[PDB]
């Protein structure tokens, strides 16, 4: 076939949308209604899904722009050892975003707060953790870009500095522009923290 | 159920366990898997590098023990009253610290492979790979305080 | 006030993501799969000016 | 695009007189053509001069071609009038009488009828709901398959015209004749039924009616059968209308041996002419409603732009909201004579 | 409340600022990542001419305020405890849907387009004066999304 | 594509690129020109890339057969390492790369048939990338066409063998030669085929350009051999020509057809690039100048796996450079000097 | 509420307004991709068409602005209680105008890089490589009409 | 509603007249895609032909406006009170004369491309060229054909 | 039956009774395929090291045995009307066992065919490339003691 | 009906033995014909090992009869009168076998030709090669042995 994988993904979706349309016309189109669900759901949901996420993908875009930056940093150690004293400064930004996806867990805990079976549907809890969930969607999604964008603006330097290596701060501003990523991320949960409520 | 006495808690709690220590596994194997064959292919006319830059084995290795620990924490806790509040928290705290073990396994991985060649080529380059590498590993440490947060959430606290 | 409980067990809020799990196992199962091995590096031809 | 045989009618002549119009209902509005005419006026009064100097090599060619813009330019100013759009504006006073009765409440779906018609029609009241944009659209998609059909019907006028003139007159006519018989009695029975809207009316005076437009599918698969009450002698003349068509393929399929000599190959040569001529019949039977099509988007996009231009223009404010008003003009003239006339009419 | 005031009203306004930031980030980022491949293609070469043609890389955080002020028009909109019109969480989806996809087309475009124009510009000054064309014409693009998005929701607000 | 093309690969490029760095430059040449004797020549090969190998073991006097092998010799070390650390795609990639020079290798195997070389002789006289450790092809009868089929069965060419058997056998002096050229042109266009599907595309335009370079190339040649001596069929030179020229394939039917000098200027005026007759006494130089040129826009491409092949050919013409300077220095011609290629 | 308008009926009012602008944006996107690369292509060389080759760049921002001014315009005609099926019409017509601008922006560039590649250096093709552009733009304003009517209808027909 | 007239019937109308419009919208971006082009090589090698080269892409046009016409047409037919017949019978007219015209589209493209190369060479070779590509569009005017009949079944029977 | 004691309870058991035993299987035929290869590629042409390298097999074989040292013992701990407790517990130590053995099939077989050409080549270094294939072993008796522990966790404590 | 012995309690078994047969049947039929042309290649080479290399088909003829005599156990362990949990246990038991049988023939298959292919050039090879074999066959009976433990132990206590 062209491609066995997106095959199945054709075929996997029109069944749903064939149930939901036959469901349909035996009168339940409201009847199987998302927000019956999201009514039926629970905000220890989306608590417990949007605080292993928040740190998990800093976690990873970090891994993955240190992941470039090494292999990058390698090719310029042979030519010229003395590359290292100039270039540790760049890995330092693929590093600095981690601490900032991470440190919204923390937060999170505070916000966090034992909640009975009653009242177990309100905007008293679910409502925090609906806006924690938002939060740690962003900085985690930040902070993978901030990651990627500044390995590979650190595999750029690696590549270029082997020759004229006294080129580094003609290149550092743009180094600047990965690295505003994690204080746009941060910056805007932060802002969140600041009008959402605890868990009750 | 009610928060008060659920069937499934513990149900999730080992699956959460079962993740974190599958997640811990899987990320050491890919390290494993990448700088063990790339330094067989090097020593072998590289004599002079048995025992002196072995480092990312044991770098790896270091990240297999993360999903035991929380498992065998959460294994003191067990039965089908814990808390769903409690109950929950299983399959985040363990999933998060696994893929972040994933993760740093994979870019630890990469440099490991790199820089048996880099200094096979040239032996004056792993002082700063060593450096990354102990940069790399602190990413996948981090997940650990969220994971004892909900620790202490969940065996402390079961109702 | 939930979906049809016949077609969808009472527990319906959580047998959901375990095929995700299995899905990201696999994809991740796909990728470590993919790598090489280098035979060429151990076993090669030779010639007195060669390799 | 080509060239032709001696002593052959060339149709140079015929494009000149029939081309620009169908351009010109393209869009058929009286500022869209009157500009052009007067750049195409301008390019022909100056030319006394700017024939010698040298312009862009694609407007050294634009230059080229005065007398074209000018043709269809008036063109464009008279079906334009003919249709009563300034923009998709109308200005008539030819009211000839609609029901409009006196009271009517804000939102309330103040109909009329036909209480009076200007001969010429199409005016100032057919500018209200929906309604009109029904009637107007069916009434131009059947004139254009009316143009479409007398336009064919013409061209097919001169194909003999050469051969008189050659005195070949000994196996092309058995292929005239077949072809024209198959072509007229179909379309040219089509156009008189739809213009029997204008010869009688079922409702003026209570009695069955067809469809607006469909009255086909009664002659294909039901043998002699109107089963629209159209006219009485159809019942008869249908099957006649259907059945002359049958024996023009065996008439045309085999012609060439008679005028010995034979050859056996070249002698099956006629086939695929016959079935290409065939198909060409309702292949450019159904062309023609592109003309509409393309009236029609002219008209919805110069409504749409003069609403969200000139409505907004109507704001009321004098103070500075002159100067808002005059950016607004600024722009509309130039989006509505670049950007809505350059590329349509191109 | 009302069924025309649900529990998860805000739900809708933090999901599409959510989309919002996490969109115009990835399109800040990728084309970021875009201009620096060129910038990386040209130093070492010609070391000298990489400080006048920053046209491309400057485009890095523009998208992102793009987003971010779109965001910051309802960042915190909603109490802790609150229902409103649904229908304005609707309209807070539907424009963080409008802005965060021009964006990322934006970046995509510019970023490549840029990098490949300034790779070749090494020998020649002349295209200097088209390069910033494209550029400035892919950000009023990002702009049309932009703007309409507040143009919606300070409707029905 | 992109970075998704960079998922485990990040090294290999990296590698590429310091060789690549180790190329001899504009302000290498410098010296070039201050190069007039075998001397100074000898001492700035002991302090480049090509240091201290091509005269630690050769004399003084410079011969071209002991500099260039010698200058090889590490470039085929490189390329075989780089090979058994190139993924399963790339190691096939780098095997078809290799396949044309054992093509030729092959050409000088069946070739042999009024001197019977020793298959040591001929590795020797070809890349040595280009044998694998033997060809038990010899022990059948040499004759001009009386292996393609033992070759065929003990060489893995079947496709890479157009049919010598069609119209490259007729017992011919042509045929030691016309083989040659149809089996160039069945690798050529084979690899296009490869370069078309595989190799993505960014590494697709850098592989394509060069090859069509190259093809291209070849077909004059031939051309103007087959002028220099007994001409040919043009059914005959579209079988030697490749077909596909990869940067125009209806330009060289024409001097296929063309069996004169006019008419193969004509074939070449229409191609809207260089103009090899007219105003080149050493075609050959010209034409590496200009594929050098041409392959400096795959290291335009960060994002490429054309980064390796257009290392080593970049290599190898500066070893051609710096041979060429040897030998005018040997015949003292300070004119054939600048014929060195000067992108890099 | 009224069961013809469920609360729902207001969201299908707003989303499908948020599509065709999408839908442009990416299509204009690829459009200047596919061009602008191959127009610095042919102005490094030959500085001259530069100016002369930006014809197809603003055409396609042309197509570009179409969703953004359907799109205003149409948001406007609504409310913050409309009919679900005027919900139903406008999603309905919010993808033609988008759909159409994608199918435009495939060809138009796929088409312009290569009369680029051919204008570069045969100067007579200033008039061709509009030829084709006129013809691809005109089908981009096919589903802008639609649009704008049935956003017309839909002003009618509310509960 | 009723089973006859349901609140879901005019979403029939809301989508089914979108359909035809984007597939002819799509057919003749690929038609383009794939035969202007190559005007792009004959126009640089021989100026010369440059009108007969025109006609395969204008032939695309026409079929681009089939899907126009008839969800225009069947425009006025729909509304928030109609039959879900009518609905039915709508949605398979638009799709089967959207379709049919892709198709048409493919084919007439996909042939072009190449004869545009074969008469540069044979000035006169289109003859056959245009014989065989009237079928494209021919096939695309069977493929509208039946929507009008449809359409009229659709403008008098309801319930 | 009831929400401790469920009549499918049981239906956990005979999951994770199943599951280890393919997982680790699977994991041992990958390591056998990538390790054999190499092995019977270098007996032929160096029929010195052919037989001194067959440690990576016997551990292959370790790890197979791996699943059936717990698979009869959740087997004989099972029950027609089980807790679902104990399934909980069961099928997820029986998964992670199986999983485990799959690591250490993945990791043995490629280093043990990478350290006897390692060796092949300069048999100085046999001692110590074979000095690293215990840590695949140590990773795969990671999961299956911690899953030991949770299988004596639920065979200790009952809700049956 | 109830759960202690419902209809579908024996659809397990009617599905556990096909599955335990077919597993062997695949691996076994993939085993032979990669391991045909390795044996194919020597004997060409010296008509002297042809005789000497069956082994690997005949254990793939083994491999079936492990999924063989589970599935004949099991005919008979079938009746409408079984409970859930014994249709349960049906496919816990006959998957192993199977798959476990499928992996040996994937090994089996692998190594028997990667070993027949270089049979011809030592024969000190043979005496190694059924070592793997046999290494690998095992891997059959540690499926069979618990499948048919798990078949008489729970085919019992129906309840």
């Amino acid at each position: 076939k062209f491609s066995f994988s997106h095959f199945l993904y054709y075929l996997v979706l029109i069944v749903v949308i064939v149930y939901g349309l036959y469901k349909l016309f035996t009168g339940h189109g409201s009847d199987i209604n998302f927000g019956k669900f999201l009514l039926r759901t629970s905000p220890y949901m989306w608590a417990n899904l949007g605080i292993a996420l928040c740190v998990g993908l800093s976690v990873v875009g970090a891994a993955w722009g240190i992941f470039i930056t090494g292999s990058s940093m390698i090719g310029a150690g042979v030519r010229a050892p003395r590359i290292t004293t100039k270039n540790l400064i760049s890995i330092i930004f693929c590093e600095v975003v981690a601490i900032y996806g991470l440190i919204i867990a923390i937060v999170f805990s505070s916000k966090l707060t034992v909640a009975t079976a009653e009242n177990m549907y309100s905007k008293s809890n679910l409502y925090t953790g609906y806006s924690l969930f938002w939060a740690g969607i962003t900085v985690g999604a930040s902070n993978l870009i901030c990651g990627i964008a500044v390995g590979i603006t650190g595999a750029t330097a690696a590549i270029s500095d082997a020759a004229d290596s006294a080129l580094f701060v003609k290149i550092l501003v743009i180094e600047i522009f990965g690295s505003i990523l994690g204080l746009l991320g941060l910056i805007v949960g932060l802002l969140m923290a600041g009008k959402a409520s605890e868990f009750q | 159920m009610t928060e008060l006495c659920p069937v499934y808690a513990p149900f999730f709690g080992a699956i959460g366990c079962a993740s974190a220590i599958i997640f811990t596994s899987l990320g050491a194997a890919y390290g494993t898997a990448k700088s063990g064959v790339g330094i067989c292919a090097t020593c072998v006319l590289r004599p002079d590098l048995l025992f002196k830059n072995i480092v990312p084995v044991i770098m790896a290795g270091i990240i297999a023990i993360y999903g035991l620990v929380v498992s065998v924490l959460v294994c003191y806790s067990l039965g089908q009253k814990q808390a769903l509040y409690t109950g929950f928290i299983q399959l985040g705290a363990g999933l998060s610290v696994g893929l972040s073990g994933l993760a740093a396994g994979f870019a630890i991985g990469i440099v490991g492979d790199a820089g048996v060649r880099g200094s096979s080529q040239q032996p004056r380059l792993f002082v700063g790979m060593i450096l990354i590498l102990i940069f790399a590993e602190v990413l996948g440490l981090y997940g650990l305080i969220v994971a004892l947060l909900l620790n202490s959430r969940a065996t402390q606290d079961v109702v | 006030d939930i979906l049809s409980s016949i077609w969808t067990e009472g527990l319906l809020m959580c047998l959901i993501v375990s095929a995700l799990l299995l899905f990201i196992l696999i994809v991740a199962l796909s990728w470590i799969s993919n790598l090489d091995i280098t035979y060429g590096a151990l076993e090669k031809s030779t010639n007195p000016i060669k390799k | 695009y080509g060239i032709a045989q001696y002593r052959e009618i060339n149709a140079g002549l015929p494009t000149i007189v029939t081309f620009p119009f169908m351009f010109a209902i393209m869009f058929g509005d009286m500022g869209h053509g009157f500009l052009m005419t007067l750049a195409a006026l301008s390019l022909v009064l100056n030319e006394k001069k700017i024939n010698k100097m040298k312009r862009g090599e694609i407007f050294d060619m634009a230059f080229t071609g005065r007398y074209i813009i000018l043709l269809m330019g008036v063109f464009s100013m008279y079906t334009g009038f003919l249709y009563n759009d300034i923009f998709s504006k109308t200005m008539t006073i030819f009211k000839s009488g609609w029901k409009w009765p006196d009271h009517w409440k804000k939102g309330e779906s103040i109909t009329a009828t036909s209480v009076g018609t200007y001969p010429i029609g199409l005016d100032w009241a057919w500018h209200g709901t929906e309604n009109a944009l029904l009637f107007s659209n069916s009434y131009k998609m059947k004139l254009s398959i009316l143009m479409g059909f007398i336009h064919m019907t013409y061209s097919y006028f001169f194909s003999l015209a050469n051969h008189l003139y050659f005195n070949s007159m000994i196996d092309i006519i058995g292929n005239f004749i077949p072809g024209l018989l198959f072509m007229q009695g179909i379309f040219g029975y089509l156009s008189v039924c739809i213009v029997y809207k204008w010869a009688v009316d079922w409702v003026k005076d209570g009695k069955p009616a067809p469809g607006l437009l469909n009255m086909l599918i009664n002659m294909f698969l039901s043998p002699g059968t109107i089963d629209d009450e159209l006219y009485p002698h159809q019942a008869k003349v249908q099957v006649f209308l259907l059945l002359m068509a049958l024996v023009c393929i065996p008439w045309l399929l085999l012609v060439k041996p008679l005028h010995f000599e034979d050859f056996g190959d070249i002698m099956i040569h006629q086939v695929i002419h016959t079935i290409e001529f065939c198909l060409n019949c309702v292949s450019h039977t159904a062309s023609y409603l592109r003309l509409w099509a393309l009236s029609l988007a002219h008209a919805q996009l110069s409504s749409v732009l003069w609403t969200m231009t000139i409505q907004i223009a109507f704001g009321f404010r004098g103070f500075v909201g002159v100067f808002m008003t005059v950016a607004l003009f600024a722009m509309w003239f130039a989006l509505t004579c670049a950007v809505l006339v350059l590329m349509e009419g191109t | 409340s009302n069924i025309y005031a649900p529990l998860y009203a805000p739900f809708f306004g933090f999901a599409g600022c959510a989309a919002a930031m996490v969109l115009s980030c990835l399109g800040a980022a990728i084309g970021t990542a875009k201009s620096g491949i060129g910038i990386a293609g040209i130093g070492t070469f010609k070391p000298e001419l990489i400080m006048k043609s920053l046209i491309p890389v400057v485009m890095s955080g523009i998208l992102a305020i793009y987003g971010l002020v779109v965001a910051v028009l309802i960042a915190g909109n909603l109490s802790p405890t609150e229902d409103y019109t649904l229908f304005n969480g609707f309209m807070h989806l539907s424009c963080g849907l409008c802005v965060g996809f021009a964006c990322l087309s934006s970046g995509y475009a510019i970023g490549m387009v840029g990098d490949v124009g300034v790779r070749k510009y090494m020998h020649q000054p002349r295209l200097f004066v088209g390069i910033v064309l494209i550029l400035i014409f892919s950000e009023v693009l990002g702009l049309y999304g932009m703007i309409v998005a507040l143009i919606l929701n300070t409707r029905g607000s | 594509e992109g970075v998704y093309f960079n998922i485990d690969n990040g090294f290999i490029e990296g590698v590429v690129r310091g060789y690549r760095n180790g190329l001899l430059s504009n302000n290498q040449y410098i010296n070039l020109t201050q190069c007039d004797t075998l001397e100074d020549l000898k001492l700035q090969l002991s302090s480049t890339d090509y240091g201290n190998f091509l005269s630690s073991v050769s004399s003084e006097s410079l011969t071209t057969s002991l500099i260039q092998e010698y200058a090889s010799s590490k470039l085929y070390h490189e390329f075989n390492y780089i090979r058994d650390q190139s993924s399963g795609s790339t190691r096939k990639f780098m095997d078809y790369i290799t396949y044309g020079y054992m093509i030729d290798n092959v050409a000088l195997m069946i070739t042999g048939t009024i001197h019977d070389r020793d298959k040591g002789e001929i590795l020797q006289r070809c890349h040595p990338l280009g044998w694998f450790d033997t060809l038990p092809t010899l022990s059948v009868a040499t004759d001009l066409e009386s292996l393609y089929e033992t070759v065929l069965v003990d060489t893995p060419l079947a496709p890479y063998f157009k049919n010598c058997f069609d119209t490259a056998e007729e017992l011919d002096d042509m045929n030691i030669e016309i083989i040659r050229n149809k089996l160039y042109k069945a690798y050529l266009e084979d690899f296009y085929n490869f370069v078309t599907e595989e190799i993505p595309e960014p590494a697709k335009e850098c592989m394509q350009t060069l090859l069509g370079f190259e093809a291209d190339r070849r077909s004059i040649n031939i051309a103007l051999n087959s002028l220099q001596s007994s001409d040919i069929d043009p059914d005959l030179k579209s079988d030697l020509l490749p077909n596909i020229g990869k940067l125009y394939p209806l330009a060289t039917f024409h001097l296929a057809q063309a069996q004169d000098f006019e008419g193969v200027r004509a074939a070449l005026a229409n191609v809207y690039e260089y103009r090899g007759f007219l105003e080149t006494g050493n075609l050959e130089d010209h034409f590496y100048q200009l594929e050098m040129e041409l392959c400096r826009d795959a290291f335009t491409q960060q994002f490429a796996i054309s980064t390796v092949w257009a290392w080593m050919k970049s290599k190898e013409q500066e070893v051609r450079n710096i041979t060429w300077i040897a030998e005018c220095i040997a015949q003292n011609q300070r004119e054939r000097i600048n014929n060195y290629i000067s992108v890099y």
